[PDB]
């Protein structure tokens, strides 16, 4: 506040830069990354890929080439990213299966990504779909480790 | 027969006309009056009996088509034979049938029926109707009555009242509904209380209080049309979708009820409504709440239940945070003696047969004593003089509420809640035919007055200060309080020349102001574009300012235009005549409205009447140096900025001072205490301020100092000219 | 942060044109801002001899700050919104003159009895009228007199004391003594108010008021009711509780104490409402030290 | 003169007359904007002064729109668009900052009850039974699983 009016703030600058990206992480706990990054990833996984199906890979392509025609890098990377999908589904399972299994009972901006995320339209991301809607009621009535201490005890 | 319901127009001289369909029987009708008058009202109407035996209504709305069309073919007859300007003509249809349907379609039904024939009613002028269908649920089979009254005015608005017919005297009841229950055998109003007091009001040079909502109406309308030219508008809406007005009213408890009520039918003086309208500014719609004195009940004078009203009103408005209206035209508050005891006081003579020897005390009789004396009307002492037991009177309380201090307790809450509200809400004040004493201190309060011509703002009138001077020192009240003071000393900041124009003038200042505290200004799409250059160009020659903000007529190419630095036509001035040396307004750059002052830079000179009290006072010629504050100046600045400021505005000043006036007298006249003040009122300023100093202008000593942006540098900004010093 | 004693005396303000055009208006609506956000008491008095009228009067009555203002007046004190003559000139024209002669003067009541008559010879006719138009004038200007007094009288205390806008009329020349002990206990009972207020804020200042009143009575039983209405006794009641430390005077801290701890009990509870997700995290800060037993009661529910 | 005036510092810049409705329009507009937005900021905290709240307006600029356009706040016409794309969406799409702006409100209002719980910690049973009312059958997992 009372360094601004100088504009002498360049030391200032790769400090106010290098504290606000620290602490904007920080600001809601250890799930502010647990949410963040992993929502964003889920988003950028899925974004992609649903950019990525609209009818079939060729055709796909032709649309996906002629949105940005000049160039093909960064969709190379998409087109390359699809076709170890197998790798990546997995690996989605994982993600989804650490966090829906910690997780249970979340959020507006998570739920909304799950809606956007039922909609999925492929055969090797026909397990994100169901593990979608598992997930959206094992939140509301689960049997995982922690209830199945619950059931111990009804037992 | 009785079930024509043919007492409800009793109140009429009614001459039977032959028609065809004698089911259908049309009287024309000539408004019973007393000798002392001669009759103003010629209504037709037309009441008949339907008994004709999904299938009714197909059936019914047939029979109504061909009764439409014949009916107004008469009444078509009717016209063309004798004219007589009819007003309210009354339709009465009495369907003794009795089909099975809901209410609200029913309401649908009434509107397309009305609605389909549109100038043929206006042509015939048709204003009110009645109806009854009798209806029943389909297992009940006790056909009830819903009598449906149709309820337009001037102006094709209509307002329908259904309702049930209940009882042990029978009871109009079902929303809110006008009449949510009265008996069904009214003899009708007559009308002539409505001309009579719009006689009085036009014989006193204003407007009836009810008329005043269409008083809005078409002022809205110009400025519908006045507007587009300035601002990109939507299509207007149609009069009818334009605007919706709810009366409010005091229940037993002095809380509020929201009526739909008939106009004149408030039994004091002082009338209030909510309205809400879609405006250019406001287009999805804005909601303000109006408070008027009613000059017909006592020249509106202010008893509790009018303060109760007004504060009320006021109250909930606060609670919302809207605009607050209030139209002043009175004598301030009510003022009574106990008439029970003027006809009953006695004077206790030193000597009865010769007054002149003074009185000692005032007194009642112990028989006309015993019975008031209960009642909380006066305070007494018995004592013995002259033989007889007189009662003194030793304070007197008095049966009438309203003309006593409860007045003062009434009338100071509103003071407080006022002066809170100021300070809380946007309040505006319209100054119609005289406003005295507390009147104008409200007028004052509320911090921006329009005034009419012949109205006056004043305290105290021209002829009690002459009667204390012994003569005829003052001709007029306007000579004290009349524009030609406030617009000339800055207490009003604008003059109108009737009614209608004030009214309009009113929503043109409003047509920059936001909906409520809690609301954003309403921005507009001008039709001034942005990126255009100002034609007019400032000198170091002294010049109107006005050619450098709002444009000048082009010297050569005429009719052009030298452009001025704001939108074409928006720069609307106030308070213009006092302290010319400086100018201060409205307008809009860009179609966002700012406040705006700046300084002229000729030396000014200005008249100062004479007080003709004083006789040595002569109307004295003052130079007013230009570039230089004076105490007016530094005033009308202070007023300005603060009262702007509580609009919301953003401020804009376009500073050229070359210094303060050091002078004995307006040292003497205390223009340093200003400057401490105008420091004040940026210290509570709330919005942007921007001074910008313009080309050849200077800014000196005091008057920069007075304006750094250390007071509030969370809202002010600064720039000067390159041009400038 | 002062007390203020007004001598309150103001007829109006000047209307002639000269100084009405140089806007004496303005300054009096200051007033009215600038008292309307005083926070302590003023207590005004009107002296003997003294009136206050319309303008001077619509500034300052207590109504608008009744939490802070007192007024009283002396019995030789006046006050209105119109003084005595304008009102005379409202509600005394003529047909009040002429009626007024004809209820009270013997000798005009007599000529009117004559007046009265039927059958009666022209010239007892005019000479009748003649005798009412000249006893009338003759006689105007006095009644006149009468009828500004009679006006001002209108005017007076105790119709604003049981009306409930004065609180007291006094007598100078104890006025002060008075007037120090009833200042006294405003700024005292001003002064509890503001701890409780600040203790819970959103308590309205009336509830409050009688929230005092209300644990005085009860505590020392509503046989003792009586006594409040005493300023000084009432002082000196205050201070001992308040002054008098570990005693078993802490009654009233131990009450406000309960009320501090509902409002912060009702805090939490509107906090969670509008924010539900904290209650959990909300415990283990507060729950980090508490009573073992108290975790025995987690643990039973 | 004004160089001499702007070099030390009492006002911002010099224009030119020509241009100044243009830029002042502009400028003012998203002036205003900056006080609605610091008015949502200070209701939703209100131990920020202005001054903080200021920097922090700028430094949610420079974090959303990142680093390399800091000089744009300079630029009236950008920033303006930039405030307006905010409080179009209202009950739908919600922005990262007003989940921020809710997060710190969040923040405060549990700073509020700590200091309150501090004066009086002998407060909390009572005041826990009706703090269960809500999630109450996690929350006693997790209390007596701790």
């Amino acid at each position: 506040a009372t360094l601004n009016r100088k504009s002498e703030r360049e030391v200032f600058f790769m400090n106010t830069q290098s504290i606000v990206q620290l602490v904007q992480r920080y600001r809601s706990g250890i799930r502010g990354h647990m949410k963040a990054v992993v929502m964003d990833l889920l988003r950028q996984y899925l974004r992609v890929e649903t950019q990525f199906q609209n009818g079939h890979y060729d055709k796909c392509v032709f649309a996906l080439r002629e949105e940005n025609k000049s160039d093909m890098n960064t969709v190379l990377n998409y087109i390359f990213s699809h076709a170890q999908v197998t790798k990546k589904n997995l690996l989605v399972t994982m993600l989804i299966d650490q966090l829906c299994g910690r997780d249970p009972t979340l959020t507006d901006e998570l739920l909304n990504i799950l809606t956007e995320l039922t909609q999925l339209s492929k055969t090797t991301n026909a397990k994100v779909a169901l593990r979608a809607r598992q997930v959206l009621i094992a939140s509301h009535l689960p049997s995982y480790e922690l209830r199945h201490n619950q059931v111990e005890s009804i037992f | 027969a009785f079930q024509l319901e043919l007492n409800r127009m009793r109140n009429f001289d009614l001459t039977a006309i032959p028609c065809a369909n004698h089911k259908m029987h049309l009287y024309l009708g000539a408004a019973k009056v007393e000798v002392g008058t001669e009759v103003t009202d010629y209504r037709f109407f037309v009441r008949a009996i339907i008994r004709h035996s999904e299938a009714s209504f197909e059936y019914l709305q047939n029979e109504g088509e061909r009764l439409l069309l014949e009916a107004m073919d008469e009444l078509e007859v009717a016209f063309n034979n004798t004219n007589v300007r009819t007003d309210c003509n009354h339709i009465f249809l009495n369907f003794v049938p009795t089909v099975i349907m809901d209410p609200s379609k029913i309401e649908e039904s009434v509107r397309s029926m009305v609605m389909r024939y549109g100038s043929r009613l206006w042509k015939l002028r048709v204003l009110q109707a009645e109806l009854k269908i009798n209806i029943r649920l389909t297992p009940t089979g006790k056909a009830i009555p819903i009598r449906l009254f149709l309820t337009n005015e001037s102006g094709y608005y209509l307002d329908i009242s259904l309702y049930k017919e209940v009882t042990a005297q029978i009871m109009f009841q079902a929303k809110q509904g006008p009449l949510h229950g009265m008996l069904i055998n009214t003899p009708y109003v007559t009308k002539d209380l409505l001309q009579s007091k719009r006689f009085q009001a036009q014989s006193l040079g204003t407007t009836y209080i009810y008329d005043i909502p269409e008083m809005f109406r078409q002022s809205l309308i110009k400025l519908w049309e006045s507007m587009s030219t300035q601002a990109f508008l939507p299509s207007p809406p149609l009069p009818s979708d334009m605007l919706t007005y709810t009366e409010l009213v005091l229940d037993d408890q002095g809380q509020l009820v929201h009526m739909n009520r008939l106009p004149g039918g408030n039994e004091i003086g002082m009338v209030a409504w909510k309205m809400t309208f879609k405006s250019p500014e406001y287009p999805e719609g804005r909601d303000i709440i109006v408070i008027g004195n009613d000059i017909t009940y006592r020249i509106g004078s202010f008893g509790p239940q009018e303060d109760l009203l007004f504060l009320r009103a006021s109250e909930l408005a606060r609670a919302e945070g809207i605009p607050r209206i209030y139209v002043s035209a009175n004598s301030g508050a009510r003022i009574g003696l106990a008439e029970e005891i003027r006809h009953m006081f006695h004077v206790a003579w030193v000597d009865p047969e010769d007054p002149y020897k003074g009185y000692r005390y005032l007194y009642l009789t112990p028989q006309d004593y015993k019975r008031v004396s209960a009642l909380n009307s006066v305070h007494c002492e018995h004592v013995e003089d002259e033989g007889e037991s007189r009662y003194k009177i030793t304070d007197i309380i008095g049966k009438e509420e309203g003309i006593g201090p409860e007045n003062l307790r009434g009338s100071g809450m509103i003071a407080g809640e006022s002066s809170l509200a100021y300070n809380e809400i946007i309040t505006i004040s319209l100054v119609t035919c005289r406003a005295i004493g507390i009147g104008a201190y409200l007028v004052r309060l509320g911090q921006r007055t329009i005034q009419v011509e012949n109205s006056h703002l004043i305290l105290t009138g021209a002829g009690a200060l002459n009667k204390v001077l012994g003569r005829e020192v003052y001709t007029s009240n306007n000579q004290l309080g009349g524009i030609q003071i406030m617009h000339n000393n800055g207490v009003t900041h604008c003059t109108v020349c009737d009614d209608f124009e004030g009214v309009f003038t009113v929503l043109h200042w409003l047509s920059y102001m936001p909906k409520s505290v809690h609301s954003s200004v309403p921005l507009l799409n001008s039709k001034d574009p942005i990126d255009r250059i100002i034609e007019f160009v400032p000198t170091k020659t002294p010049y109107d300012p006005r050619w450098m903000l709002a444009g000048r007529p082009h010297p050569t190419q005429k009719g052009q235009w030298l452009s001025g630095f704001f939108d074409y036509g928006s720069f609307s001035e106030i308070m213009q005549p006092w302290a010319q040396t400086v100018v201060v307004g409205r307008a809009r750059l860009g179609g966002i409205p700012v406040g705006v002052v700046a300084v002229e830079t000729r030396t000014v000179e200005l008249s100062i009447p004479a007080d003709p009290a004083n006789l040595d006072s002569e109307a004295k010629i003052i130079q007013q140096a230009g570039q230089v504050w004076f105490p007016d100046s530094a005033f009308k600045t202070y007023q300005a900025i603060k009262d702007f400021n509580r609009e919301g505005l953003p401020l804009m000043v376009f500073a050229n001072w070359r210094g303060f006036s050091g002078g004995m007298k307006d040292m003497y006249d205390q223009v340093l205490k200003f400057g401490a003040y105008i420091v004040d009122g940026l210290r509570e300023c709330c919005q942007p301020v921007l001074v910008y100093i313009p080309p050849q202008a200077e800014l000196r000593g005091g008057s920069w100092v007075v304006i750094d942006s250390s007071i509030n540098p969370r809202h002010m900004e600064m720039y000067a000219d390159r041009e400038s010093r | 942060g002062l007390p203020l004693m007004v001598f309150a005396n103001w007829r109006g303000f000047s209307g002639g044109m000269k100084d009405m055009y140089d806007q004496v208006l303005k300054f009096g609506a200051y007033i009215v801002d600038g008292l309307r956000e005083c926070c302590q008491p003023v207590l005004v008095y009107i002296p003997p001899q003294a009136e206050l009228r319309g303008g001077s009067w619509v500034v300052i009555d207590s109504s608008i700050n009744p939490r802070h203002m007192e007024m009283y007046a002396d019995r030789e004190s006046r006050g209105s919104v119109l003084e005595p003559e304008g009102t005379v000139e409202i509600k005394f024209r003529r047909k009040d003159l002429v009626k007024t002669m004809r209820r009270v003067d013997p000798v005009y009541i007599h000529l009117a009895e004559r007046l009265g008559t039927p059958e009666l010879s022209t010239a007892e006719r005019k000479e009748l009228e003649n005798k009412l138009k000249e006893r009338e004038e003759f006689l105007i200007p006095i009644y006149h007199q009468v009828a500004v007094q009679f006006a001002d009288l209108h005017d007076t205390p105790g119709r604003m004391q049981e009306k409930g806008v004065i609180s007291d009329i006094l007598d100078w020349k104890t006025s002060r003594t008075f007037f120090y002990w009833r200042l006294r206990r405003l700024l005292l009972e001003d002064l509890v108010k503001k701890k409780i207020h600040n203790a819970n804020p959103e308590l309205t200042d009336g509830q409050i008021q009688a929230m005092l009143r209300r644990w005085f009575v009860e505590v020392e039983g509503t046989v003792k009711a009586y006594v409040w209405d005493n300023n000084k006794d009432l002082a000196e009641w205050l201070e001992k509780q308040l002054t008098e430390e570990d005693g078993v005077h802490s009654v009233i801290e131990e009450n406000i104490k309960c009320i501090s701890r509902d409002y912060v009990l009702k805090q939490i509870r509107s906090l969670v409402q509008a924010n539900p997700e904290v209650a959990m995290d909300s415990i283990i800060h507060m729950t980090q030290h508490i009573s073992p037993t108290q975790r025995a009661e987690v643990i039973r529910i």
